[PDB]
């Protein structure tokens, strides 16, 4: 579109950011995208926040082991998350509003 | 003698106590250092000092 | 145990292999000392340029440029996760971190002549 | 001392007078940046230092083998448990006092039969 410049931020669009082991990752990768890649779900607990990450059967045959995650702070910094698009047109596609980290179980 | 070596290790033993007397004495900051010396460094003089008039 | 308690699970759609920014989500990270603000009225305009390679972030003239520099990597890896409107989420690794890296700026008609005066000092 | 920087640079503050108002400020040599001083103390020398005697005292102190332990009563809990060591300021004047770190409570006492202390 407009080269070189920068799309719309401005729509406050929230994201997070989350680290993941790097063996969690590589399990990812093996799910098909025709499937649509359904990897596992996310769980959010109350009686306090808790949020954990669990694989689907299909990826493993054991029982699913839950993997917690450690909710963070966004620290002083502020973080963006832009993407470049085969077109190659940047876009800026939203803000980090969470940080949380996959521990590894 | 049997007797002389009680003697001695009774003058190692009480040599040994007026140490950990001057010790007892620095730890507790008691210790006055002499004109043109550490606390430190008079300290060490008075243990090296005690301990060769025991040897002797 | 039992869950007398209720949890709310949303499906994660493990990275979609195609999409058309599938190759490239990458993370702008800006230190809160440079206090950015997207919402300006002057950060309406923004343009992002490879340096010919840091990223170049610049606004209208007048205003601070910022540089981009990437990130060392590791085991572990960022993923951006973003929730459809059904609560389904997406995930997208992250292609690159750049620091940003930017300008000040009043750093024109000096530094050259800031280091010769330093000079005509010893 | 303990300084302030400048929010906008991050760069450090340079001390400036307002003559008008007879008040000491930070002014920054990066940006316009301007604040007004806290305390009215620059710079401070200090020749005679006591900072250094109690360094790294981290609450796992208890898990150094290498530590000499006694059963002088605390101050605090009455503990006859704690971990000793000297001034931790590597000098040569030095005195031989001795700092006592409790086993419960960690509160540093000393063996100084002279002076009080807090540290
Ligand atoms: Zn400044
Ligand atoms: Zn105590």
């Amino acid at each position: 579109e407009e080269s070189l410049d920068l799309d719309l931020e401005r729509s406050n669009r929230q994201v997070w950011l989350v680290r993941l082991p790097m063996f969690l990752a590589e399990k990812w990768r093996d799910r098909n995208n025709l499937h649509g890649q359904e990897l596992g779900k996310i769980r959010i607990n109350k009686d306090g926040s808790k949020i954990t990450l669990l694989l689907n059967e299909n990826d493993n045959d054991s029982i699913p082991h839950e993997y917690d995650l450690e909710l963070t702070k966004k620290v002083v910094e502020n973080e963006y998350v832009f993407t470049e698009q085969n077109l190659k047109k940047t876009a800026i596609v939203g803000t980090v509003c969470h940080e949380c980290q996959v521990m590894p179980s | 003698d049997g007797p002389t070596m009680r003697e001695i290790t009774e003058t190692i033993a009480e040599a040994k106590k007026k140490v950990l007397d001057v010790t007892k004495e620095a730890q507790a900051n008691l210790l006055t250092a002499k004109h043109g010396m550490t606390l430190r460094e008079s300290f060490e003089d008075n243990v090296v000092r005690f301990l060769n008039e025991a040897r002797d | 145990d039992e869950d007398p308690n209720e949890y709310n699970e949303f499906p994660l759609r493990a990275i979609p292999k195609e999409d058309l920014e599938n190759m490239r989500t990458h993370l702008l990270k800006f230190q809160s000392k440079k206090k950015i603000n997207p919402v300006t009225d002057f950060h309406l305009p923004v343009r992002l340029h490879r340096k010919d390679y840091p990223w170049v972030m610049e606004d209208f003239d007048g205003y601070n440029t910022w540089v981009g520099s990437y990130e060392a990597g590791n085991s572990d890896s960022y993923v951006l996760l973003s929730v459809e409107d059904d609560g389904s989420f997406t995930m997208i690794p992250a292609d690159k971190v750049y620091k940003f890296t930017a300008r000040n700026k009043y750093a024109t008609l000096t530094i050259d002549e800031a280091e010769k005066r330093m000079d005509k000092k010893s | 001392t303990t300084f302030r920087f400048c929010r906008d640079c991050n760069n450090m503050l340079y001390p400036r007078e307002d003559k008008e108002n007879n008040r000491l400020l930070f002014e920054c040599r990066t940006c316009s940046y301007v604040e007004e001083a806290g305390s009215p103390l620059v710079y401070r020398h200090e020749l005679i230092t006591n900072i250094g005697e109690t360094a790294g005292v981290v609450q796992d102190i208890g898990s150094d083998p290498t530590l000499p332990r006694s059963d002088r009563e605390c101050p605090k809990c009455h503990s006859r448990e704690n971990v000793f060591f000297q001034s931790q300021q590597r000098r040569k004047d030095t005195s031989m006092v001795l700092f006592f770190v409790c086993l419960s409570c960690s509160h540093i006492f000393t063996s100084d039969q002279k002076n009080k202390r807090t540290q």
